[PDB]
RNA sequence: CGAUGGCCUCCGUUGCCCUCAGCCGAUCGAAAGGGAGUCGGGUUCAGAUCCCCGAAUCCGGAGUGGCGGAGAUGGGCGCCGCGAGGCGUCCAGUGCGGUAACGCGACCGAUCCCGGAGAAGCCGGCGGGAGCCCCGGGGAGAGUUCUCUUUUCUUUGUGAAGGGCAGGGCGCCCUGGAAUGGGUUCGCCCCGAGAGAGGGGCCCGUGCCUUGGAAAGCGUCGCGGUUCCGGCGGCGUCCGGUGAGCUCUCGCUGGCCCUUGAAAAUCCGGGGGAGAGGGUGUAAAUCUCGCGCCGGGCCGUACCCAUAUCCGCAGCAGGUCUCCAAGGUGAACAGCCUCUGGCAUGUUGGAACAAUGUAGGUAAGGGAAGUCGGCAAGCCGGAUCCGUAACUUCGGGAUAAGGAUUGGCUCUAAGGGCUGGCAGCCGACUUAGAACUGGUGCGGACCAGGGGAAUCCG
């Protein structure tokens, strides 16, 4: 069954905080504890150990990452041009 | 402790220079050929009675025997 | 499988203050067998006399210490308790002696 | 290179030269952190892991190493001998087994380099093993016996260190290749980066058996020393079953962190391959294997550890850090009663039972009229079954509010394991329903929320 209706992971918190502080926070707990899929070994087991450390439960693999996601868009769009720079500068 | 179980070992320890006295229990059932030596305590464990009694007179004869009564 | 078991009153009865009469009469009513205690609960049971020596004898489980207590029973009843203790000489074995 | 001693052999002792190379900084800092290795029985008026008895164990040392075993003793050729076996030449020999995980009693090796252990948070769930508790019996000794009670109570074991076997865990290996997806947990989780299914390997084995070890301990009965005695004797120390039970411990697994939860001493493994041994033997160098020899110095150790051994001026109702933890009721380490153990009412007793106090109670009718103010006291209270509003940040409010039931006794039904749609044998607490019954009494003691409507502030 459907236990709440709008709140999720943060229905631990009671009723603290304030709404707006809460429904803030949800999104960054669910991301920070989602499992994502290593881009390595394909496998669905990319678990956040720490601020940063995004560890592989079967791969056995760590990676540097965001702190609430395994990526950060800054992170990908500085990858993509740092790449575009690579390849130009030396045609 | 140690356990020897077959025969000859026994008296082969038994002859050995460090070994310093054995001693005979005999219970029902068994009887026990204790030798003390430097180390360990040998304990050799006899189920019928022959074997013990003829092995009895078989211990070198410079070695202390005691008979546990 | 065989179940034996010997009571001697010896002492008592040489000194003069109480017989086995009423010793077996008191135990062939008060034997109860399965909680039953009507005629031994049939021939399941044996008791012998003999001189100053009371025998019981049976295949079903029976307990020594179910003896022993009949015995302190009947000593509470006849008032010998402060002068008879009832011990065991060896196994299958009970003996009145005094203090 | 130079000198010495010991059968100047071979080595030791130096003195000089060549060569080799970091320190994270002298040193101090924990009687709860790290830190090899001792347990059982007995003994005193007062000490025991310290004394005695008996079993062990760690570290360190040893010219000749004390000794076994390993390194190890094979093959080829020419021979002798009928062969067995024995001669003369060459060649090897720093171990061996398993496909693999890895195994075997050892199995050379320096400076140097790499790694491991030491060396890691809090919480949750589950499982294994012990100790304790519990149930049914056999003994031994006690208690009740006015009536009954195969009755009630006490007791009924084995150390460390080895060996073996259960039992737990494995993110270890081999065969094979799976959708009609499968395996599996309380939850999860796992799989072509190899699941299920077979067969193995490793680790922990604090449990059981055995060596110790019955010789000792203990429980009973009886003899001694008329005593000064580790006195001497008989018997026994047995068989089972269960539990979301409590405590400890081991293991698996998960959750939380803008918290990620010590260092060093010390020890070990590996990579390398500088060196050393012998020319076939009396084999040598070398051995983390078995046994044997010697030693372990210094300091603390009594007792109290708390309503009387500490600090409060004191035998002060204060304060002062920890381990062990039985039975019943009950959710419970709550409250109440009891067992092992302990104590003598807390720096005095006797006789009276006036007032006023201090601490408990109960009151007809009324029910806050008392008082600044329901201060104090009182009401409610557990559990089961119904029901639960405004408002809300949608999570709550909420045990909202408001109702009914609750004892005793006799039954019924449902909820499981093991062995050989069924049959037999065992079993642990629950839940529901019914009848009967008591002077309407039943969370009978104990434990145990009064409620509602609003305003201000945070
Ligand atoms: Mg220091
Ligand atoms: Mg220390
Ligand atoms: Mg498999
Ligand atoms: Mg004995
Ligand atoms: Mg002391
Ligand atoms: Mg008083
Ligand atoms: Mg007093
Ligand atoms: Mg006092
Ligand atoms: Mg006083
Ligand atoms: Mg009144
Ligand atoms: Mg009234
Ligand atoms: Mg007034
Ligand atoms: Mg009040
Ligand atoms: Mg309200
Ligand atoms: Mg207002
Ligand atoms: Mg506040
Ligand atoms: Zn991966």
């Amino acid at each position: 069954a459907k236990r709440t209706k709008k709140v999720g992971i943060v229905g631990k918190y009671g009723t603290r905080y304030g709404a707006s502080l809460r429904k803030m926070v949800k999104k960054i707990e669910i991301s920070q504890h989602a499992k994502y899929t290593c881009s390595f070994c394909g496998k669905t087991k990319m678990k956040r150990r720490a601020v940063g450390i995004w560890h592989c439960g079967s791969c056995m693999k760590t990676v540097a990452g965001g702190a609430w996601t395994y990526n950060t868009t800054s992170a990908v769009t500085v990858k993509s041009a740092i790449r575009r720079l690579k390849e130009l500068k030396d045609q | 402790p140690r356990k020897i179980e077959e025969i000859k070992d026994f008296l082969l320890t038994a002859r050995r220079k460090d070994a310093k006295s054995v001693k005979i229990k005999k219970n029902k059932d068994n009887v026990k050929f204790k030798v003390r030596c430097s180390r360990y305590l040998y304990t050799l464990v006899i189920t019928d009675k022959e074997k013990a009694e003829k092995l009895k007179q078989s211990l070198p004869p410079g070695l202390a025997v005691k008979e546990l009564k | 499988q065989l179940l034996k078991f010997t009571l001697d009153c010896t002492h008592p009865v040489e000194d003069g203050i109480m017989d086995a009469a009423n010793f077996e009469q008191f135990l062939q009513e008060r034997i109860k067998v399965n909680g039953k205690a009507g005629n031994l609960g049939g021939g399941v049971v044996s008791l012998e006399r003999s001189k100053s020596k009371i025998t019981v004898t049976s295949e079903v489980p029976f307990s020594k210490r179910y003896l022993k207590y009949l015995t302190k029973k009947y000593l509470k009843k006849n008032n010998l308790r402060d002068w008879l203790r009832v011990v065991a000489n060896t196994k299958e074995s009970y003996e009145l002696r005094y203090f």
